[PDB]
């Protein structure tokens, strides 16, 4: 690297030394690259490692195992794990792809070219060649596409997925007619983020989400032969800062927003995150707890329907603020909870009490594991469930963990989008290191009072 | 168990390969 | 019923539409406010 | 009717209500009538 | 009852609309700067 | 009006338990002999041997205002163990000074806070006006030196 | 009389707060 | 579990996650070692 | 105390979770996660253990004197438990409700029987088994799951009763309530 | 995700519940849980 | 929204609509009422919702009067998923009885002036002996609470402190009313019913109601007052 | 002046200000300790206690707050306190509905 006296930056900003500097960029990215690929491979081997196949798939403390198992590889009818092989493989060829990754990325930091436009015009740019970055754009854009597309192939032509919804407790199903209409996709994705709809945490079929994949990625494409093919416009380039820094303010508050948004999938999704890999989400367990205590006391004897509870509401049923009935718990706050097990339970206008009487089913039954223990409770040092529960188990929900990860680095990448936004701001105005001593606005300009 | 001996091993040569870089490079030259 | 109520409170109304006139007004402030922001564009 | 509202000592309450307010927020009518709504326009609402 | 809501809807989009072209009506030019 | 003397339903003597001074609010419990808990005013008062309807504890006095006659019945004998949970049993009229029921402090009380408040705060006086003579050619002024 | 005595010495304060923020004494001195 | 192929090697996989925590740790060494200029 | 050095690479001693006792003429392997408490319910309890996280989850076993000679002098099992149920505790309210739901009128708690057995272990004599949820309107830990081990060995009934709530229960002490219960002898 | 949870941590030779200051915040605790929301629990394990 | 049409839509096309909340209604049938076959007949699924919630106050001038209302509850107070019987014969006699399902409904309202009156809207143990175009009889009326539940102070009926806890000198001849009684004693109300658009093929009758019943007795301390519903309910006979 | 309404004008208050806020609050909360040493609290507020006491239906947060305090007592000084030999039954420590 260089020095600070001459970068005119110390080491705890040395990364920054390299903004002019193409090739160096190159390096720490690939380097980077292999870095993240490289905890990926690794991740895959222990939690290949760490397996036990006879329990559930979520007591393990297993993260990512859940991300190659929503895609079906090896996934039995109900959701047993069946095999390893293809967790194994996944993980291996991650090991190798981060392997050559970091080479790349080692190769040129140090000995790759210093700056990069004097012998590649295609891969060289200063931080004003506005069309270059379109192009850029475009590049990964297209790429974008390419990966949405993939998943597309996945669903629609090699067979895989799960699909949590199929009668009898889900499927792994190949997705015939997906939904790619707009109406629904852009209702998706322009409804309110609260309990009421959910704005997109609110996908509850595969179809759906695979459509929206078709749109994303069809979007992605034709944006990218765009960015490739087209010219920043003048408004564009008023309203925005155009130098690296305000490009890095741009993706911090981008990935800090999609972070946040990652943390919520985890904390809700039971469609796209399913809850035989990854564990139940808030309002299940608890909606397991009414249901199970319903069953048991409609078992030996006690009336439900007319069954009133402490407060005049009820205890195992009451009305939802909507004119359904919900089920009467403290889980009256979850009403508008969907998974698996409640469909079929689930009637149009009410919850269909001599359909709960009679038509009751043994996998719905049997569903008392997510009731029992696994809760998104757990802990930082495991033990069992609430603050005062004792060592008794080793657990805590997956989604828990990686929903509070994604969203406290999502905050900090919030404040690192603050930080490069002033600073970039700052900057192309002139003043980042400082007022200039002798003509500053405050003396240019009038008094309060 | 043979198990603990091969990962304890393990982590110390996967540790000590880094300061082994830094010094190899320090002593046979330098741009580092 | 005992009361009228709005009954659009979810399912799934796109930025809580639930009447077209909404809409349309949400339209019309943004487009009175674009028309006076891009008539008075370029300073002048 | 035997604790009435000149035997408490009220001054201004009298004045109040010789021009129409006769119910507070508090849910009684100095007539013991049965509470209807004031509106803005109560002893307390007034007040303020 | 609806017409709260709309009120209420059309002073939104009317400041949400002040703050996005505020925004897009070249502010980075509005420094004493040399910028 | 006396010791509130509490007997069993075969009969022996039970006691109960004083509210410590840490407690704005004490269980109520009458306790065996030796130690052991025998009866108490119940929270849930559907489970266990302990509630005083069958148990069937009676109060009796011994003492000035009421001597002799002994109460088993009604919720009589839970008041007097609640009365006699903070000790002696007196009577108190409270409708002289509109009295309201929340214990006050004593006199050793009042004296002992403000006390102790002022003697602490004379402390940061003390280490104040200290500071103040120990370098009053700081305070003052040392002109550029 | 307890309600009405919250209500000024709070909106009292908020008025303090106001006068002070607006009609303060200028700054000198830097 | 791995595969009874792999089997003698799950020891050696067994260190892994800590090797991207001392990446930042080695450029801390690196940067102490160019004494921090 | 005698200096004796520390425990290293000396392995464990106890990992069952249970610790013998012996008794009046009785056997049971109670709990080490409970502990002995004195909370004489009956006047007849001569042991009582205790968890130290919630001590609903208690044992107790009493020796009353009787004048049958065997369990099956008693009669039915069902006739059994209506002598005994008067240890589940008698309700302290007797006001008038019907508004409990799911529960007999002008009352406040009810018991379930869900098991009978009369299992034999060394000599012949039969032990009554029995396992009663007992649900309160108050709904605390869910219930409460009462498993009894009763029999009289020369003139005194020895009545174990184990008590966990419904919560515990599903928790993780059905392990260790079975276990008392299986361990609960008379020699 | 909670913080520590430290009860029933320390155990001696017999596998018995040693007492811990941890303990003592956990029995404060759950002393804290019981009077939380009195009424408006139906079911044992507090989830919703 | 007649019940055939009900059933053929989603859960998610009803959730947030209110419909549900919505007794179904019968257009294809006859108002003939009378014409309807005598026998037994064993119906089931009893909806009822209500129209109006109007409560009865006393003026300290003495004369009778109803006034309307505005409610604090949501959607929470329709009851669905009864069943039951009425003997029917020739001339028009019933033997209307309900049994078991949703008979109670935890609802909230105020008078103008601003008190809150919470009451349970309940019919359970109706018996209907009348003719079809007006049947009466009386319902059992729970308390509103169970007697597990809690007052702030930490008091009740079956659990609680039934003591002063606040403050320990204050347990004379004057909190009998508060902590002595705590009664949870059922009272009674009366409600008439009228049968109105009657099916022949299928049997579904779908008439009004109105019904007295008290409000709630809250734990005693205070006297009930009543209050009147109109609505309209919901049934089919097999 | 401009953001908050206020500012500081003076270094010298400012400095001695920001000396002042942190020692003027340990030595007020070190008199309220002070008070609690003599088992002076601030407890009960009179007038929400009576009117709590002869209306079930009042209740506040600081009502709350009260019989979480009569929780937290009860369930803690048990053990907490080994002098006392506190062998309370579970049926006279309270608890809520479920819990
Ligand atoms: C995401 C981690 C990361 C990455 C990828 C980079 C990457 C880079 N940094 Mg940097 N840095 C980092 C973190 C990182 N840094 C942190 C946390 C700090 C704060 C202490 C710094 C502070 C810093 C300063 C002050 C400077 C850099 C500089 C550089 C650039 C040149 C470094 C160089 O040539 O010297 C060589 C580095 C070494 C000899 C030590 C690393 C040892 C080897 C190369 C890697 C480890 C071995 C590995 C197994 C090799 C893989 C082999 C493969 C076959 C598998 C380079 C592209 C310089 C720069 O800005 O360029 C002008 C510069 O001066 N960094
Ligand atoms: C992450 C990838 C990416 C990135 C970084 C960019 C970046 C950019 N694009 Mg671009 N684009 C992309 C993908 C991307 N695009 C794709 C996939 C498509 C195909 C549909 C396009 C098609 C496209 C066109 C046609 C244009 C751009 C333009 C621009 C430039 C101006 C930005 C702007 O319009 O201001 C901000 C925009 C707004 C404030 C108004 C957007 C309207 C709303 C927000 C969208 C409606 C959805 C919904 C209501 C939003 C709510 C949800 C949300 C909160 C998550 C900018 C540098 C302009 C350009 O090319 O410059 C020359 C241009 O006109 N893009
Ligand atoms: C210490 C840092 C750290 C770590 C360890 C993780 C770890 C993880 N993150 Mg994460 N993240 C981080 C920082 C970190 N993150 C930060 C700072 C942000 C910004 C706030 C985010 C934002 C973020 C988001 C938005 C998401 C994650 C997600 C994840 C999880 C899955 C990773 C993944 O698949 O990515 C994605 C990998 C790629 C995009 C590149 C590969 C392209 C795909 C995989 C190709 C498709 C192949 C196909 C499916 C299989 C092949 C089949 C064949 C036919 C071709 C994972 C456990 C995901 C999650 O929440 O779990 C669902 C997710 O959505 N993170
Ligand atoms: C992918 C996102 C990203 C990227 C590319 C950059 C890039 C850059 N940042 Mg930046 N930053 C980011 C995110 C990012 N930042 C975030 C999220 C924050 C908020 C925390 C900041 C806050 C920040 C500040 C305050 C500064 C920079 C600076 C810089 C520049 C020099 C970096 C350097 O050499 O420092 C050296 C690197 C180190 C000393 C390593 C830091 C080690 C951290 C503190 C330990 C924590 C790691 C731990 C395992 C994670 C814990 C988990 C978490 C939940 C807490 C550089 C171009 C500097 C600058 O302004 O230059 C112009 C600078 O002053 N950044
Ligand atoms: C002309 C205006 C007027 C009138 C007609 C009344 C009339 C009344 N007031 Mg009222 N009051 C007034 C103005 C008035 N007030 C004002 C301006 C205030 C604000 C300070 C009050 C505050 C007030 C309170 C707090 C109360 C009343 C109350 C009452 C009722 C009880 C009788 C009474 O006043 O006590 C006796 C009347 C007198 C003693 C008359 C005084 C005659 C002269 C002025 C005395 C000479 C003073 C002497 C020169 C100064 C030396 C004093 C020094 C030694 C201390 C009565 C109907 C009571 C009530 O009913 O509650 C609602 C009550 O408690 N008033
Ligand atoms: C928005 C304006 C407004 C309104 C709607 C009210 C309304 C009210 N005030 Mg109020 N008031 C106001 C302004 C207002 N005030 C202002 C600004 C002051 C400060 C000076 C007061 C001070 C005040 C006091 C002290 C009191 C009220 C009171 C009242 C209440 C009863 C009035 C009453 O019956 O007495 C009757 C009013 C009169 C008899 C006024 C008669 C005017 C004379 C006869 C005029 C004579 C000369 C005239 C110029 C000749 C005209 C020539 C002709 C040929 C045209 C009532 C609800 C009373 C109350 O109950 O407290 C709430 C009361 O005590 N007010
Ligand atoms: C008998 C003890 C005693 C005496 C003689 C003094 C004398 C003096 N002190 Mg000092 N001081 C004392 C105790 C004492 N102090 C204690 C206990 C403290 C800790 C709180 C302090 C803390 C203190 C500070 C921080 C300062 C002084 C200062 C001063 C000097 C001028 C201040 C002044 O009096 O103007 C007048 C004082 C006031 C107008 C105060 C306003 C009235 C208060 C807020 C309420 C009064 C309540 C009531 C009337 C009396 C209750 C108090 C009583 C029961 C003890 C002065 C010579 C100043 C100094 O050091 O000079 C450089 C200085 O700033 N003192
Ligand atoms: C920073 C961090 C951000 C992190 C995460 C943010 C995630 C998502 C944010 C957008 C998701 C929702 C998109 C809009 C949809 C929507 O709001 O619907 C509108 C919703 C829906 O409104 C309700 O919808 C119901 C059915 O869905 C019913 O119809 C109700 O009658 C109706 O009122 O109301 C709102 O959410 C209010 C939005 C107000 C937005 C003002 C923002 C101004 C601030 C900044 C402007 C910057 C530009
Ligand atoms: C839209 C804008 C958003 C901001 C609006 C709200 C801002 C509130 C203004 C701050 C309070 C002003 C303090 C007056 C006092 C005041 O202005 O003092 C004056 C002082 C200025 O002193 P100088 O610098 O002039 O002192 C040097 C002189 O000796 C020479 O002239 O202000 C300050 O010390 C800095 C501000 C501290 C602010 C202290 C915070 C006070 C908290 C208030 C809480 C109230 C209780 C709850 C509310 C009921
Ligand atoms: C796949 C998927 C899907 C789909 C999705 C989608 C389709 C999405 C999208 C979306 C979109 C379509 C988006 C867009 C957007 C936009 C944005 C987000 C923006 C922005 C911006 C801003 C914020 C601005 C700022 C500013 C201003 C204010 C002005 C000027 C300039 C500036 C910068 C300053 C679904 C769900 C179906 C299913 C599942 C999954
Ligand atoms: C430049 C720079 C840097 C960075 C660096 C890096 C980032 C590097 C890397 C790199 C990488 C990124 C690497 C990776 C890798 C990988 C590898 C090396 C691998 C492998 C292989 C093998 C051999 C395996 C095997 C196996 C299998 C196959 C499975 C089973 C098991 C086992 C394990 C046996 C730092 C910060 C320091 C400083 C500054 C500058
Ligand atoms: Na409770």
């Amino acid at each position: 690297g260089r020095d600070q006296e001459t970068t005119g930056f110390a080491w705890w900003a040395g990364n920054a030394r390299l903004i002019n500097l193409s090739g160096k960029l190159l390096g720490a990215h690939v380097a980077h690259a292999g870095l993240i690929v490289f905890w990926a491979g690794a991740m895959n081997l222990f939690e290949v490692s760490h397996f036990v196949p006879e329990k559930p798939m979520y007591e393990q403390g297993l993260i990512l195992l859940p991300h190659i198992a929503t895609l079906g590889y090896g996934v039995g009818p109900g959701g047993e794990v069946l095999d390893t092989f293809p967790y194994f493989v996944s993980g291996v060829l991650h090991l190798i792809s981060s392997a050559v990754l970091g080479f790349g990325g080692v190769y040129h930091s140090l000995i790759g070219p210093e700056t990069l436009e004097e012998s590649y015009p295609f891969f060289g740019y200063v931080w004003k060649d506005k069309n270059k970055m379109t192009n850029i754009l475009g590049y990964h854009l297209i790429i974008l596409g390419c990966g949405a597309w993939l998943l597309v192939l996945k669903a629609l032509y090699f067979g895989g997925v799960y699909d949590t919804w199929a009668p009898g407790g889900g499927d792994v199903r190949i997705i015939s007619n997906p939904t790619t209409n707009a109406a629904i996709i852009f209702g998706y994705i322009v409804k309110s983020p609260f309990g009421g709809d959910g704005w997109i945490v609110s996908v509850d079929n595969l179809e759906d989400i695979i459509g929206g994949h078709i749109w994303i990625g069809t979007l992605c494409i034709l944006g990218g032969i765009w960015h490739i093919y087209t010219t920043p416009w003048p408004w564009a380039r008023r309203a925005f800062v155009w130098s690296g820094e305000a490009y890095l303010s741009y993706s911090l508050a981008a990935v800090s927003l999609m972070g946040f948004t990652a943390c919520c999938f985890a904390w809700f999704n039971n469609t796209a995150y399913p809850s035989e890999f990854y564990g139940p989400t808030g309002p299940e367990a608890s909606q397991a707890q009414a249901f199970t205590f319903l069953v048991r006391d409609q078992r030996l004897g006690a009336n439900v329907a007319s069954a009133q509870g402490p407060t005049g509401l009820g205890k195992y049923l009451m009305r939802s603020p909507t004119g359904e009935i919900i089920f009467g718990g403290e889980t009256m706050r979850f009403w508008d909870f969907r998974g698996p097990w409640v469909e079929p339970l689930r009637g149009p206008s009410g919850l269909d009490l001599v359909k709960l009487k009679n038509d009751i089913q043994p996998w719905q039954e049997r569903r008392a594991a997510e009731y029992m223990t696994h809760a998104p409770l757990g802990s930082l040092n495991s033990v069992g469930g609430v603050a005062t529960e004792i060592n008794a188990v080793n657990f805590v929900s997956p989604r828990s963990w990686l929903a509070t990860s994604h969203f406290c680095l999502g905050f900090f990448f919030f404040v690192g989008h603050l930080w490069h936004a002033g600073r970039a701001r700052a900057a192309a105005a002139g003043f980042e290191k400082g007022i200039d001593r002798v003509d500053e606005p405050v003396l240019s300009m009038r008094p309060l009072d | 168990s043979l198990t603990l001996i091969l990962q304890l091993v393990a982590l110390f040569a996967v540790v000590a390969a880094g300061p082994l870089v830094v010094v190899l490079l320090s002593v046979r030259g330098g741009n580092l | 019923l005992v009361d009228d109520r709005m009954n659009g409170d979810g399912t799934g109304l796109p930025f809580g539409v639930n009447d077209g006139i909404l809409g349309w007004v949400i339209a019309g402030t943004l487009g009175t406010i674009w028309a006076i922001y891009f008539v008075s564009q370029k300073d002048l | 009717v035997l604790n009435p509202m000149w035997r408490q000592g009220m001054f201004v309450l009298p004045f109040l209500t010789r021009l129409g307010v006769t119910q507070s927020w508090g849910g009684w009518t100095i007539s013991g009538e049965t509470s209807s709504n004031p509106g803005i326009w109560s002893y307390e609402g007034a007040a303020a | 009852m609806l017409t709260l809501k709309i009120f209420v809807y059309t002073v939104v989009t009317f400041f949400v609309g002040l703050f996005i072209f505020g925004f897009l009506s070249n502010d980075p030019s509005r420094n004493p700067g040399k910028g | 009006l006396g010791h509130a003397s509490f007997k069993d339903q075969e009969g022996r003597e039970l006691f109960v338990r004083r509210m410590p001074t840490f407690f704005e609010t004490f269980p109520v419990v009458l306790i065996d002999k030796d130690g052991v808990v025998r009866a108490d005013v119940p929270f849930r008062k559907a489970e266990s041997k302990y509630s005083i309807e069958q148990v069937g504890v009676s109060v009796t006095f011994y003492g000035g205002e009421l001597n002799g006659l002994t109460f088993t019945d009604p919720s009589t004998v839970k008041k007097y163990a609640r009365k006699a949970q903070l000790g002696e049993i007196f009577e108190f009229d409270r409708s002289t000074l509109q009295s309201d029921g929340v214990f006050r402090s004593s006199p050793r009380g009042w004296f002992t806070f403000g006390h102790l408040s002022f003697a602490l705060l004379f402390f940061f006086g003390h280490i104040w006006h200290g500071s103040r003579t120990i370098f009053r050619d700081v305070f003052a002024g040392i002109d550029e030196d | 009389m307890e309600a009405l005595v919250y209500t000024f010495l709070l909106i009292g304060t908020l008025g303090i707060i106001f006068f002070s923020i607006f009609f303060r004494e200028p700054p000198r001195i830097a | 579990k791995l595969p009874e192929a792999y089997a003698p090697f799950s020891p050696i996989v067994d260190v892994l996650p800590i090797i991207p925590v001392l990446f930042i740790l080695l450029a801390f060494v690196w940067q102490a070692s160019v004494s921090f200029r | 105390a005698y200096g004796e050095g520390a425990n290293v690479f000396g392995r464990v001693t106890n990992k069952s979770g249970f610790v013998p006792y012996a008794g009046d003429s009785f056997a049971l392997l109670l709990p080490s996660k409970w502990n002995p408490s004195d909370e004489k319910e009956v006047d007849s309890i001569v042991l009582r253990y205790a968890d130290n996280f919630d001590a609903v989850n208690n044992v107790y076993v009493i020796a009353q004197d009787t004048d049958k000679s065997s369990i099956q002098d008693y009669g039915s099992p069902e006739e059994f438990i209506s002598q005994f149920g008067y240890l589940l505790g008698r309700q302290a309210w007797a006001g008038q409700t019907v508004s409990e739901g799911g529960f007999d009128a002008n009352k406040v708690s009810s018991a379930a029987l869900l098991g009978v057995a009369t299992e034999k272990d060394k000599k012949g004599k039969t032990y009554y088994k029995f396992e009663i949820l007992s649900r309160t309107a108050d709904g605390n830990e869910g219930g409460r799951h009462q498993l009894v081990k009763a029999t009289v060995s020369n003139g005194k009934l020895y009545l174990l009763k184990v008590q966990a709530g419904d919560k515990r229960w599903f928790k993780g002490t059905d392990k260790e309530c079975l276990g008392v219960l299986d361990s609960f002898t008379v020699v | 995700l909670n913080g520590f949870n430290f009860n029933q941590s320390v155990v001696d030779s017999n596998g018995r519940v040693l007492n811990t200051w941890a303990d003592i915040i956990n029995r404060a605790n759950l002393g804290m849980e019981v009077m939380h929301e009195r009424n408006a629990h139906n079911f044992p394990l507090d989830l919703a | 929204l007649t019940y055939d049409e009900l059933q053929g839509l989603t859960y998610l096309q009803v959730k947030g609509t209110g419909i549900a909340n919505t007794c179904p209604v019968v257009e294809q049938g006859t108002s003939n009422v009378r014409e309807l076959k005598p026998g037994d007949y064993k119906l089931e699924k009893f909806c009822m919702e209500p129209t109006s919630f109007t409560v009865k106050e006393e003026d300290a001038k003495g004369r009778e009067e109803f006034v309307k209302t505005k409610l604090l509850t949501r959607l929470t107070y329709g009851l669905d998923g009864m069943n039951g019987s009425m003997k029917i014969n020739n001339d028009g006699s019933v033997e209307f009885r309900e049994d078991e399902g949703l008979d109670y409904a935890a609802t909230t309202v105020k008078l103008p002036g601003g008190e809150y009156v919470p009451f349970l809207f309940t019919i359970k143990e109706f018996d209907g002996k009348g003719t079809l175009d007006s049947f009466s009889g009386d319902f059992l009326v729970p308390s509103y609470r169970g007697s597990t539940f809690l007052d702030p102070k930490g008091r009740g009926g079956a659990t609680g402190y039934d003591n002063a806890i606040a403050l320990p000198a204050k347990a004379d001849a004057d909190e009998i009313q508060r902590l002595n009684n705590k009664s949870y004693t059922p009272g009674k109300g009366s409600a008439v019913f009228s049968v109105a658009k009657v099916d022949t093929e299928t049997g579904e009758i779908a008439g009004v109601f109105e019904s007295i019943q008290p409000s709630d007795t809250e734990m005693g301390a205070h006297p009930a007052k009543d209050i009147k519903i109109t609505g309209l309910w919901y049934g089919q006979l097999t | 002046s401009q953001i908050f309404g206020v500012a500081f004008s003076n270094k010298r208050w400012l400095h001695f200000f920001m000396l002042f806020v942190p020692v003027t609050g340990l030595w007020m909360s070190a008199l309220g300790v002070v008070g609690l040493a003599l088992n002076l609290r601030a407890y009960d507020f009179v007038s929400q206690e009576i009117r709590a006491a002869e209306d079930p239906e009042f209740e506040t947060f600081y009502t709350k707050n009260i019989l979480l305090n009569e929780g937290i007592r009860a369930w803690m000084a048990a053990q907490d306190q080994p002098h006392e030999k506190l062998t309370l039954p579970e049926e006279v420590l309270p608890r809520g509905n479920a819990l």
